[PDB]
DNA sequence: CACGTACGCGCTGTCCCCCGCGTTTTAACCGCCAAGGGGATTACTCCCTAGTCTCCAGGCACGTGTCAGATATATACATCC
């Protein structure tokens, strides 16, 4: 369930809801692809994600 | 000879932020030299941004840009917030 | 009764720091203009509004200056001002340079 | 633990300690302090978010996400800090 | 059917003159197209201005127990609010004077 | 111009912190994928909107008469010596 959410946030861009309670929200959506390879092999690639 | 200024502009302003106080003749140059210098710079940065950006026009946007180059911090931000509503505002209208 | 010295300076820096008046006379200040301005070409007629503008601008002028000059003199552990102090600030403003 | 973030903050100490002696030496310093360096990175972190914000305002108003470097030209030249050897 | 001519400014909710700002960018040679909102939007930032330093200047020349602004209560707005400080940093106000402040080397001792 | 005293400056001590040097690490730099998006041009099409023109009307500026609040006297009641 993770990745699906991280997978529809990244590739219908939901920069304010990749945020979320991130304090610093430092959230790159530079190369699409690599963002969505890394949705598909751990949520914890991303900041603030565990 | 009728020569422009913006007396009664700026002395509505005030009698809308206080209503109670007057204003002298040299505070009153003082205030249309600022309001003319801020103008100048406005225009001209508009003119720049519309320069670089190979538009023949000046619209909001090089007006918004503008202000939010010139104008530093907070103050350009609640600026372009209250020109933002006048334009919507004037939309609905005009 | 005399008074210690530095308190008379204190309280001529607290009033003049409140009052807003030009402190350079109106006439020694025309002549001055008028003397620099002749060398540039003779014949020159001035407006008292012109005169009392570049009055202004020099009296901003100066008064900045001072500050930056004060300014030195202090970094420089000292209470009184110097030309030296007056050339270091003009530089670090570019006029010198 | 392995754990650790993409994302580096502490990139105003990549300025490193020669490189701001090297800046003061091509400044004809003499001698350093070591109270210099905090200074300088907190000098050139202002001065760096002043113009950078000058420049991404410059990018946004031609609705790009690049920052080119006639943006950078254009944001120092407003400020009075105008730089030859980009400009064309 | 000309409907009673109704003015720019109280279109926009201003009281600034749009009409004389649009006059004004169309003859001060900037470009030769001017847009509708442009006159509308630079009156609303002029009249924002004008009104943020006019409080303040009310404000001091309320402190200072007068009823009407002279040159020092403007410089006093301008000079004691940082932003507006950093915005007419390098223009001179005359009549103004400057701010009171000693520096705490120069104080006496206690 | 006279007096007087505070402070700028010179000298000395002291300690501390920065510089010079040697050694070890480490990341900058250069050269590599791997695909994909951003953006600068060239050409084309379309349509909305701002310039231009004519006409008119009311906003702004100037001038003037009045008007309500603030200031300065005119006369009457209460009071001290």
């Amino acid at each position: 369930d993770v990745q699906t959410e991280y997978y529809k946030n990244i590739l219908t861009k939901n920069y304010s809801a990749l945020t979320a309670g991130a304090k610093g929200g430092h959230f790159s959506l530079l190369n699409i692809m690599n963002e969505l390879k890394k949705a598909s092999n751990h949520p914890y690639l991303f900041d603030n994600a565990e | 000879t009728r020569k422009e200024s913006y007396a009664i502009y700026v002395y509505k302003v005030l009698k809308q932020v206080h209503p109670d106080t007057g204003i002298s003749c040299k505070a009153m140059s003082i205030m249309n030299s600022f309001v003319n210098d801020v103008f100048e710079r406005i225009a001209g940065e508009a003119s720049r941004l519309a320069h670089y950006n190979k538009r023949s026009t000046i619209t909001s946007r090089e007006i918004q840009t503008a202000v939010r180059l010139l104008l530093p911090g907070e103050l350009a931000k609640h600026a372009v917030s209250e020109g933002t509503k006048a334009v919507t505002k004037y939309t609905s209208a005009k | 009764h005399r008074y210690r010295p530095g308190t008379v300076a204190l309280r001529e820096i607290r009033r003049y720091q409140k009052s807003t008046e030009l402190l350079i006379r109106k006439l020694p200040f025309q002549r001055l203009v008028r003397e620099i301005a002749q060398d540039f070409k003779t014949d020159l007629r001035f407006q008292s509004s012109a005169v009392m503008a570049l009055q202004e601008a020099s009296e901003a002028y100066l008064v900045a200056l001072f500050e930056d000059t004060n300014l030195c003199a202090i970094h420089a552990k000292r209470v009184t001002i110097m030309p030296k102090d007056i050339q270091l600030a003009r530089r670090i403003r570019g006029e010198r340079a | 633990a392995k754990r650790h973030r993409k994302v580096l903050r502490d990139n105003i100490q990549g300025i490193t300690k020669p490189a701001i002696r090297r800046l003061a030496r091509r400044g004809g310093v003499k001698r350093i302090s070591g109270l210099i360096y905090e200074e300088t990175r907190g000098v050139l972190k202002v001065f760096l978010e002043n113009v950078i914000r000058d420049a991404v305002t410059y990018t946004e108003h031609a609705k790009r996400k690049t920052v080119t470097a006639m943006d950078v030209v254009y944001a120092l030249k407003r400020q009075g800090r105008t730089l030859y050897g980009f400009g064309g | 059917t000309r409907a009673k001519a109704k003015t720019r400014s109280s279109r926009a909710g201003l009281q600034f003159p749009v009409g004389r700002v649009h006059r004004l960018l169309r003859k001060g040679n900037y470009a030769e197209r001017v847009g509708a909102g442009a006159p509308v939007y630079l009156a609303a930032v002029l009249e924002y201005l004008t009104a943020e330093i006019l409080e303040l200047a009310g404000n001091a020349a309320r402190d200072n127990k007068k009823t009407r602004i002279i040159p020092r209560h403007l410089q006093l707005a301008v000079r004691n609010d940082e932003e507006l400080n950093k915005l007419l940093g390098r223009v001179t106000i005359a009549q103004g004077g400057v701010l009171p402040n000693i520096q705490s080397v120069l104080l006496p001792k206690k």
